[PDB]
RNA sequence: AUCCCAAACAUAUA
RNA sequence: CCUACUUCACAAAGCGCCUUCCCCCGUAAAUGAUAUCAUCUCAACUUAGAUACCCACACCCAAGAACAGGGUU
């Protein structure tokens, strides 16, 4: 019963070492989690958590670039959210869509 | 890159020392930084099984500052088991009994409650005030940032900020002060 | 050979008289060696990162416990690099 | 993060309608394509 | 005692500034609803369970749709706090047979037949 | 070398996207460490326990020895990784 | 024909990095000389 | 609008400005010229390729396995193409999607190497005072991918 | 405390947490939205 | 001596704190605003003289018994355990020996009550009592 | 009425 | 602990002897503010505020249930 339930488990907790090994990844990098992911999803680049902290770990400056990616993408809301009025939208911010 | 197996094995986990200066910092955030450098969660390569904790060195220790009136407030409570021993201490005597346990409890109580504290616990060292042995000295390698941010007071504050800063009222010809 | 590093198969001692040797073969100066990264010098653990340097340049670093370890494998690290078997190498193509 | 998702204009849930479900995920290695997925 | 709920109407006069907050378009009021289930059966009462089973809404965020008549109101104005409904806009007409085999449905509340995978 | 971000504390990393909008295309090369940041080449069964606890740091527990029990369960032959 | 006992990962990446493994110091700048913190010569 | 400095009038947080637009994509027009170059001439290595292949998502490179928890429906040793590829790197660059890569600028190829079915899991229920003890046995297919190359090209 | 310490007169009550307010919230609104679409 | 500069942004406000826009702009840490409300003996003026309205003269001393008991006005004193935001004054506030369970816990104060409105920058609010 | 009982933290963009 | 007294008499004992400590954080006194006088301070501010003990086979013993411990010059 056990070796049954105990999978869900395995589900949970390795996503739970996962975002624990990226956000070790993203301190080193001047950004924390949240900032990091929510703000990459902001961008389109659907990456999930397993190929992040593999990337931390095996591929070290590939992942400083989607962290420098996903602080260019916090700045740039930053600045369109202060601005107070119309305002043309940054580099990054604009979304490409599909039908 | 490209290094051999071993040494490269070598590279990956091995353990680096850190400074962590306490002056006027509360023992909290120190405690905090601490709690996760010693069990390793500043490491990608973290793991609860493979012991990927870093040495810690706190110095300055006598000069911790709670905020509020935690030094009159705040107590700890220890008990002997020989009946009456139920002693609770507040923290300003706990300070001059011996001025590294409010930091050594803080580190103890946020760290994982298993039989890897004791570990954890081995590696932090804590040295009251800024003399260090030379032998741990010459380990370090890093000092991290200090969590709070010092407030200066008057003294450090030069004439140019003093007279830059508006004047904002306008006080009688005569006062006494 | 796929997996297989390079000196894992090249079975050679004393690697860096082979480096001064290739590199004389190239006329350049023997490399000067110095010390990048060191943490927990006193300690049984430590590690110490050595780079070797070709007059202000670098051509490659390595990990060890000692610095002489570290200095060897350093060594081998730049060897691999000059004769183009490192591990980023384009795998080969079939 | 699918809140954002939605005030743009795409499914919440990226494993939902989009690039990366619709399309294939594979093709014979001359270039003819492969019965569609069961999904 | 717990009973059945019955809504007053006046809940139901939407206001111009509803009007202008919400997609509102009073006259050219819209044809139909798509449901989806946003909240649990269980712990609710047994006629909630039998019309969140008559509307088809078994499955929870799977979208359905039925009409605006309203008998169908009325039966969604008793499991109104397990359903959101929007209005399923068609900004260029209903399929036609050859183009339906080739149609999908965006989150924004349109169907559309331009799907190309 | 752009440093909205001080992109400085390891190396620089370059962002873009391609004309379209369709790839996002980041340049980053590795960072040689300079020469002058360097340093030149430098040039009896309690009491066991206690020494092996303050040279390696770990405590006294783990070093005495275990049971038979404990160790025929070992794996002698374990699967090699890579 | 090898044994249908329990696959442990997924993968075998036999080269399983491409732009140099992760040690705690990239990522960790330098300081003149080398001077570890504290020191003064 | 004026306010003495103070530590709390102003944001803590460093407000940072963006670079002018213009100058900006004269700048990224460079960079991915820079990159486009080195991608003709051929200066990368080995490279690794983030794939969304089947169910989830799988780091691959060259000559290295991916277990498939599913069939596949084809022979033993059929080449195959990866396409709905997110991200492939070298030493020197890495390319993000938005999220996929044309089919053009990234080509993963691999083969199918064996088809098994996994080892006997197990599924017991049990509730304890009703009597209430289900046993099963699972055994779900699988099949073992080797990826063959990663071919990067110079359409950008 | 006499006994079943969430019941009785001397209860504890228990507090009214930020998020929680935000998801009743949420549901609230949802529901003025549904109370238009069946306005008409 | 102090006076006034000749561009207060805001003049004729409900008070000098008014007069800069500054109503809710100053934590204990500001030193030289506490100074120019301030003797030369520790114990800052009366509100007549200094034109302060009642809530702010109330943040502004409160705000400079704060600063003292920190040790930010050491050139201040009437002629070591080292805090900040000390509220109550050491000499009458007793150890905490029985805090409640969970349920009704007695927790040390932090910081000043006057000091709600003051502008919040971090998502989750002050926590005044902790 | 055996022994207080989570260690902490007023502010880095929800 | 056994010198005397006392049951007893290589000793164990009491009804017989000798030793027993460490200022130990509690109080008030002044100057003085918002509230210019005035007020001990949930304002700042000067003061009445522990040791000691232990540490390197066999035959007897004031050490011992066995094992330990002191002695064998």
């Amino acid at each position: 019963v056990k070796c049954t339930k105990a999978r869900y488990l395995k589900k949970k907790n390795m996503r739970t070492l996962w975002i624990n090994r990226i956000t070790a990844a993203s301190q080193e990098h001047g950004l924390k989690y949240p900032a990091l992911i929510g703000n990459l999803v902001k961008c389109q680049v659907e990456l999930n958590r397993k190929v992040l902290a593999d990337l931390a770990i095996y591929e070290p400056k590939t992942f400083k670039s989607l962290a420098a990616l996903a602080s260019r993408r916090r700045h740039e809301g930053f600045a369109a959210a202060l601005g107070d009025g119309k305002e043309p939208e940054g580099i990054f911010s604009r979304v490409v869509q599909y039908h | 890159s490209s290094f051999s197996r071993a040494p490269q094995q070598w590279a990956t986990f091995a353990r680096i020392w850190y400074l962590l200066d306490g002056k006027m910092q509360p023992p909290g955030k120190l405690a905090a930084m601490a709690s996760i450098r010693l069990q390793g969660l500043h490491k990608p390569v973290y793991h609860a099984l493979s012991d990927c904790g870093d040495h810690v060195v706190i110095m300055n220790t006598r000069h911790i500052a709670f905020s509020g009136n935690k030094w009159e407030q705040k107590v700890y409570s220890s008990h002997t088991g020989y009946p009456g021993g139920f002693r609770q201490v507040t923290a300003a005597q706990l300070h001059l009994r011996d001025p590294v346990a409010i930091v050594k409890l803080a580190i103890y109580g946020m760290l994982p409650k298993n039989l890897h504290r004791r570990t954890m616990m081995e590696r932090l060292h804590l040295f009251p005030d800024e003399y260090i042995p030379e032998d741990i000295l010459k380990n370090l390698v890093e000092e991290l940032p200090q969590p709070r941010k010092i407030p200066k007071r008057l003294d450090e504050y030069t004439q140019e900020e003093i007279d830059a800063f508006p004047r904002l009222w306008t006080p009688p010809e005569d006062y006494r002060l | 050979m796929t997996g297989k590093e390079l000196f894992e198969m090249w079975k050679i001692i004393n690697p860096m008289g082979l480096l001064v040797e290739e590199l004389k073969k190239r006329n350049v100066s023997a490399p000067e060696s110095r010390l990048t990264r060191q943490s927990g010098g006193t300690t049984a653990l430590p590690l110490y990162f050595v780079g070797l340097y070709c007059d202000k340049k670098l051509i490659a670093e390595g990990p060890g416990e000692t610095v002489l370890v570290a200095e060897e494998e350093a060594a081998r690290v730049a060897l691999r690099k000059l004769y183009g078997f490192t591990e980023n190498r384009r795998p080969w193509n079939y | 993060g699918g809140q954002w998702r939605l005030q743009q204009g795409l499914a919440a849930n990226p494993s939902g309608y989009g690039p990366l479900t619709e399309l294939p995920d594979w093709s014979y290695a001359d270039g003819r394509p492969a019965p569609p997925m069961k999904g | 005692k717990f009973t059945r709920s019955r809504i007053p109407e006046k809940v139901f006069q939407a206001s111009p500034e509803d009007h202008e907050k919400y997609g509102g378009d009073p006259q050219n009021p819209h044809k139909l609803h798509i449901v989806t289930r946003i909240k649990s059966t269980r712990r609710r009462p047994y006629w909630e369970k039998d019309i969140i089973k008559m509307l088809g809404l078994e499955k929870a965020h799977t979208p359905q749709v039925h009409k605006n008549i309203p008998s169908v109101n009325a039966k969604l104005k008793v499991v109104k706090h397990l359903i959101r409904i929007k209005p399923l806009k068609l900004p260029q007409g209903l399929p036609a047979e050859e183009n339906m085999s080739n149609t999908c449905l965006k989150s924004t509340g349109e169907l559309v037949v331009q799907w190309h995978l | 070398t752009y440093s909205p971000l001080p992109d400085d504390y390891n190396c620089n990393v370059e962002l873009a996207l391609t004309s379209d909008g369709r790839t996002i295309v980041c340049y980053h090369p590795s960072v040689d460490i300079p020469y002058e940041h360097t340093k030149p080449i430098p040039r009896e069964e309690g009491p066991m326990i206690e020494q092996l606890s303050k040279m390696f740091f770990t405590t006294k527990h783990r070093w005495y020895p275990h049971g038979r029990y404990h160790r025929c369960r070992k794996n002698l032959n374990p699967p090699k990784d890579r | 024909g090898l044994d249908v006992i329990r696959i442990r990962k997924p993968f075998h990446t036999d080269n399983p990095s491409i732009q140099g493994q992760w040690h705690p110091f990239t990522n960790k700048p330098t300081t003149f000389r080398g001077l570890r913190p504290r020191e003064v010569q | 609008g004026y306010v003495p400095k103070t530590s709390l009038s102003s944001p803590p947080w460093p407000e940072v400005v963006l670079p002018d637009p213009v100058e900006e994509t004269r700048h990224h027009a460079e960079v991915v010229k820079k990159v486009n170059e080195m991608i003709v001439t051929g200066q990368y290595g080995r490279l690794f390729a983030v794939v969304h292949f089947a169910s989830r998502q799988w780091k691959v490179t060259s000559e290295d396995l991916i277990l498939i928890g599913n069939e596949l429906d084809l022979a033993c040793g059929e080449r195959i193409r990866l396409e709905k590829v997110l991200l492939v790197g070298a030493d020197n660059f890495t390319l993000l999607g938005k999220p996929l890569l044309g089919k053009d600028l990234v080509r993963v190829e691999a083969t199918v190497i064996e088809k098994t079915e996994s080892w006997p899991r197990i599924i017991m229920r049990f509730r304890k005072r009703k009597n209430f003890k289900k046993k099963r046995i699972v055994t779900t297919p699988q099949t073992v991918l080797r990826i063959n190359s990663i071919e990067i090209a110079p359409c950008l | 405390i006499p006994g079943r310490q969430w019941i009785g007169k001397h209860r504890r009550p228990r507090f009214v947490s930020l998020r929680a307010k935000q998801n009743m919230i949420r549901r609230l609104e949802i529901e003025a939205e549904n109370h238009y679409w069946l306005s008409m | 001596t102090p006076k006034e500069s000749p561009n207060p942004p805001n003049p004729s406000g409900q008070c000098p704190i008014c007069r800069w826009n500054l109503k809710h702009k100053y934590n204990y840490d500001d030193v030289l605003l506490l100074s120019q409300f301030i003797r030369p003996h520790g114990g800052m003026l009366p509100r007549k003289i200094t034109g302060l309205c009642q809530e702010e003269h109330r943040k502004i001393e409160e705000c400079v018994k704060m600063a003292h008991r920190a040790g930010l006005l050491p050139n201040h004193r009437p002629r070591q355990l080292n805090r900040y935001l000390t509220r109550w004054a050491p000499g009458s506030v007793k150890p905490i020996y029985k805090k409640g369970p969970r349920w009704n816990r007695v927790r040390m104060p932090v910081g000043s009550p006057l000091l709600r409105d003051n502008v919040c920058y971090s998502r989750t609010p002050w926590k005044l009592y902790h």
